[PDB]
DNA sequence: ATCGATGTATATATCTGACACGTGCCTGGAGACTAGGGAGTAATCCCCTTGGCGGTTAAAACGCGGGGGACAGCGCGTACGTGCGTTTAAGCGGTGCTAGAGCTGTCTACGACCAATTGAGCGGCCTCGGCACCGGGATTCTG
DNA sequence: CAGAATCCCGGTGCCGAGGCCGCTCAATTGGTCGTAGACAGCTCTAGCACCGCTTAAACGCACGTACGCGCTGTCCCCCGCGTTTTAACCGCCAAGGGGATTACTCCCTAGTCTCCAGGCACGTGTCAGATATATACATCGAT
C-alpha cells in the first residue's frame, strides 16, 4: 500500500493547526482538573461558565508560547527533537 | 440597572472608514476593552507627571507629555498633531 | 435660554467629551480637572480606533468576508510593527496564531 | 486525583504542532503536565483571594481577569 | 623560564572581579559619550555630576546580566567559547 | 564617535565579572552596538522629564523615573 | 486638656502613625481613609524592616565588620529564597554579584 | 528646604535587633527608599481592591488583601500577624 | 614524591575624616466638639448553577514494522591566551567665572458648586439575508 | 505517474445583526467666588573651563597549544497505519442556592480651633577603617 515518508504528515498537521483557530484541550477533563484544584484553597466553591473558558485561553496561549521558545533552543544545538533540557533552559532565560 | 459602552462610537467610526463593512459581537466586545485599556493607562501616567512637579491640576500638557511617553514615535507623532487641532478649534468656537 | 449644543459638535469629535470628563472626576487622579483635557484625551482614543478598524476591513476584505472577526483584528494587530509593539503583551480570545516555519525544517 | 492524566498524549502533541514543533521526544509529556500544574495553581490563588474579599461564594470571569492582569498578562474579550 | 597554562589565569580573574564592587567603565570617556547621545535630543543640555553615575551604575548592571545569560546558552551547546549568535539567542528569548 | 571609548579591556573585565571564561573576537563590536542601543532609550525619556518641568538641567530624578518606567528600579540615589 | 500623647505608644510601635495616616490623605488614593488603616500599615513596614537589618547585622559579623555597608545588604538579600523573589527587579548601588563559577569550567 | 526622612526608625529598630552595630549613611539610603517602595505598593492595590468593590473608604480589611496578595506565603502569614496584634491593642489602649 | 617560584593573605603601627551626640526652635500632631451621609441590617425576587438520563459516533488506546536521526570517536589546523616593552591620556589638585535653580511677593483668571431644563442613548422587540453545511467536481503534490 | 489530499462551486435554510420605539436621568446653560498659579525680581550654589604633573593603563608583537569543526559508523526509538473500545458531546427535564435590589437608621469620618513638643539644621570631637611594611604559607607546573 501507499505510505507517506516519515515527516510528511508532521508538516500537513502544522500547516493545518496553525491555520485554525478553536481550543484544543478536552472540556471537562479541564473543567475536573480546576474544580480540584480550586477545593484546596476553600471549600463548596461554584464557579461561572465563563470563568473556565477564560482560564482554558489563557492556558492554551501560555503553552504554544513555551513551544515556540522551545524550538528555538532546539535548533541552536543543531538538532530536531526537542528535549526537557530545552524547556528548562528557556524558562531559566525567561526567569519563570 | 444601565450598563455604558463605546459600542455605537466605535460603529460610528467603522461607517466612516467602510460603510459596507460590518462587526460581529466578539470584535465590538474586543475594541470595548482596548478602549478603556488604554484611557487608563493615559490616566495613569498624567497623574503621575502631576505629583512629580507638585500641581494640583491636569491640563493638555500632561496629557500631551503622557501620549509622548506611551506611544511609539510615529503613533505620537500623528496622535499629537490630532489632539492640538481638536482643542484649537474646540476654544476658537 | 440658549439652545444646547454638545461639546463633541463644537469640537468635531465623534467620541463623548462629557463622558471622558465626567470618568476624570470620578476616578481621583487629581482633585482640579482642566477644560481642554477631555478635548486632547477624546481626539487620542478616536484616532487609535480609527487606525485600528482600517487595518482589520482590509484584513476582511482579503478573506473575501463581509463582517469583521477575532481572527482579522490579531492578523492586523500582529503585521504591524508598531501596533505589535503597543499591544505586545496582550492576548486576543480566539484570535490564532499567524502562519511560521523555520526554513531548517522544510525538506529539500 | 488523577485528573492530571486527562491531559492526553495528541493534546499535547496538537498544541506542539501549533508552535511548529516537527518531532518530540518521549520525555516531553509528563515535564508539559509539570509546567501547566503550578501556573493553574497560581492563578486560581488570586481568583479566590477576590472572591473571598468580595464575601461571594460563585467564582466569576472579572476574578480571572484581574489575576492574570496582576500577573502581568491581560485577556480580551471577556470583560473588563 | 616560567609560564601559567591557559586558563588558570583566566580563573583567578573571575574570582578576583566577583568579589570586589568598583565601576570597571573608565568615568571620562562614559562621560563624554553621554554628552554625545544626549545632543540628538536638546541642544546646550547640561547635567549633574550624580546622574552620569546613576547611569553608569544602570549599564554596567545590565551588561552582566547579559553576560551571564549568554554563557549558559554558550555551555548547552557544549562549547565553552561564547559567540554572537549566542547573545542573539538570549535576546530573543528575553524578549528585547 | 566615542563609541570607541569602550575598550576591550572593559568588556573583558565585565564578562569576567559574569563568569565568562574563553571570550571570541567577535563579542567586542556587538556589545557596543547593544549598549548604544540601550542608553538611547533611558535618555530620551530623561530628557523628555526635563523638557516637561522647562529646566535645563538634567537631574538624577528625571534618570531614576526613566529607569523604574521600564521596570529597572534602581536603589541608592534618592 | 489632658496631656498628650502620641498614637504609636498607645499601639505599642516605633514608626509613625501620624505620619503614614498623612500621606495616605495626600495622596488621593479615596475620599475617606479609616482608623485602623495605619495602623495595619506601619507595623507591616516595622516588620519587613527589623527582617533585613537582622539578616545584614549577622552577614557584617561574618566578616569582622561593625558597620553595615551595601554590601551586607546585598549579601542579605540574595541568599534568602523569600527575600529574593520580593526583590527581584531592584538593583542595589556597589552591591555586586554573588561567586559563581560553573562546574564545566572548573580544571578537569 | 526642611527635608523628611524615615533614619530615626530606622536606627531605633537597628538598636533593637542589634545593639552593637551600626549603620552607614549609604545603606541608609537605601533603606529609607526600600519602605517609600512598598508603602507605594501596598497603597496602590489597596485603592484597587476599594475602587473595585464600589467603596469609597480604605480600612483594615484592604490593607490585610493586599498584603495578602503582595507578599509571599511565609512573610503574609506573620505580617498579618502582627499587623492584626496591634490593630487589636490599639483599639484596648 | 617534591621542589621551588608566585601569589594571596595576615599581623602590627600610624593617620584622618565619618559617625554619634547635644542644642535651639518652629510647624505639624493631638484634644475637644459638631454635623451629616456612608455603611450595616433585614426582607424579597428570580435566575442560573448543579444533578440526572439516554445514545451515538468522534476520539483515544494498543501493536508493529522499519528507517533516519542522535551519539561517540578520530584527525587537523588555526584562533586565542600568556608575557614583554612602549606610549598614551586618565586622574588629581588648584583657581576662577557666571549660568540658572530656588524663593518671596502681588494679583487676577480659572475651575468648583447649585439650580432648572430637556433630549441623548439604553432596554425590549421585529425581521431577513450572511453565513455554514452537504455533495459533487477540479486541481495539486507526493513515493 | 497513480492516486490521495485540498479546494471550490451550486443548493438549502436558519438565527444573529441591523433598525424602530418608549422614556428617564445625565449633560447643558447661567451665576457666584475663592485661591491656584502666572509673572517680576533677587540671592548665591554648583556646573564649566583651564593648567601642570605623575604614572596607571592601554597598545602592539611573538608563539605555541588547546579547541572548534568536519567526517564516518551503528543502533535504537520515533513515525505512520490499522483495529478495538471507552467516555465526550448533545438534548431534554428538575429544583433550589445564591446574586442583586430596596428601605431604614445610626455611628463613623471630615472639619475648625487651640496649643505645645517632636524632630529638623547646625556644631564638635574621637575612633573605625584605610594604608604601608613584613612575612607566612598555599598552590601550580616540571622533574
Amino acid at each position: 500500500p501507499h505510505r507517506y515518508r516519515p515527516g510528511t504528515v508532521a508538516l500537513r498537521e502544522i500547516r493545518r493547526y496553525q491555520k485554525s483557530t478553536e481550543l484544543l484541550i478536552r472540556k471537562l477533563p479541564f473543567q475536573r482538573l480546576v474544580r480540584e484544584i480550586a477545593q484546596d484553597f476553600k471549600t463548596d466553591l461554584r464557579f461561572q461558565s465563563s470563568a473556565v473558558m477564560a482560564l482554558q485561553e489563557a492556558c492554551e496561549a501560555y503553552l504554544v508560547g513555551l513551544f515556540e521558545d522551545t524550538n528555538l533552543c532546539a535548533i541552536h544545538a543543531k538538532r530536531v527533537t526537542i528535549m526537557p533540557k530545552d524547556i528548562q533552559l528557556a524558562r531559566r532565560i525567561r526567569g519563570e | 440597572s444601565r450598563k455604558e459602552s463605546y459600542s455605537i462610537y466605535v460603529y460610528k467610526v467603522l461607517k466612516q472608514v467602510h460603510p459596507d463593512t460590518g462587526i460581529s459581537s466578539k470584535a465590538m466586545g474586543i475594541m470595548n476593552s482596548f478602549v478603556n485599556d488604554i484611557f487608563e493607562r493615559i490616566a495613569g501616567e498624567a497623574s503621575r507627571l502631576a505629583h512629580y512637579n507638585k500641581r494640583s491640576t491636569i491640563t493638555s500638557r500632561e496629557i500631551q507629555t503622557a501620549v509622548r511617553l506611551l506611544l511609539p514615535g510615529e503613533l505620537a507623532k500623528h496622535a499629537v498633531s490630532e489632539g492640538t487641532k481638536a482643542v484649537t478649534k474646540y476654544t476658537s468656537a | 435660554r440658549a439652545k444646547a449644543k454638545s461639546r463633541s459638535s463644537r469640537a468635531g469629535l465623534q467620541f463623548p467629551v462629557g463622558r471622558v470628563h465626567r470618568l476624570l472626576r470620578k476616578g481621583h487622579y487629581a482633585e482640579r480637572v482642566g477644560a481642554g483635557a477631555p478635548v486632547y484625551l477624546a481626539a487620542v482614543l478616536e484616532y487609535l480606533t480609527a487606525e485600528i478598524l482600517e487595518l482589520a476591513g482590509n484584513a476582511a476584505r482579503d478573506n473575501k468576508k463581509t463582517r469583521i472577526i477575532p481572527r482579522h483584528l490579531q492578523l492586523a494587530i500582529r503585521n504591524d510593527e508598531e501596533l505589535n509593539k503597543l499591544l505586545g503583551g496582550v492576548t486576543i480570545a480566539q484570535g490564532g496564531v499567524l502562519p511560521n516555519i523555520q526554513a531548517v525544517l522544510l525538506p529539500k | 486525583r488523577d485528573n492530571i492524566q486527562g491531559i492526553t498524549k495528541p493534546a499535547i502533541r496538537r498544541l506542539a504542532r501549533r508552535g511548529g514543533v516537527k518531532r518530540i521526544s518521549g520525555l516531553i509529556y509528563e515535564e508539559t503536565r509539570g509546567v501547566l500544574k503550578v501556573f493553574l495553581e497560581n492563578v486560581i490563588r488570586d481568583a479566590v483571594t477576590y472572591t473571598e474579599h468580595a464575601k461571594r461564594k460563585t467564582v466569576t470571569a472579572m476574578d480571572v481577569v484581574y489575576a492574570l492582569k496582576r500577573q502581568g498578562r491581560t485577556l480580551y474579550g471577556f470583560g473588563g
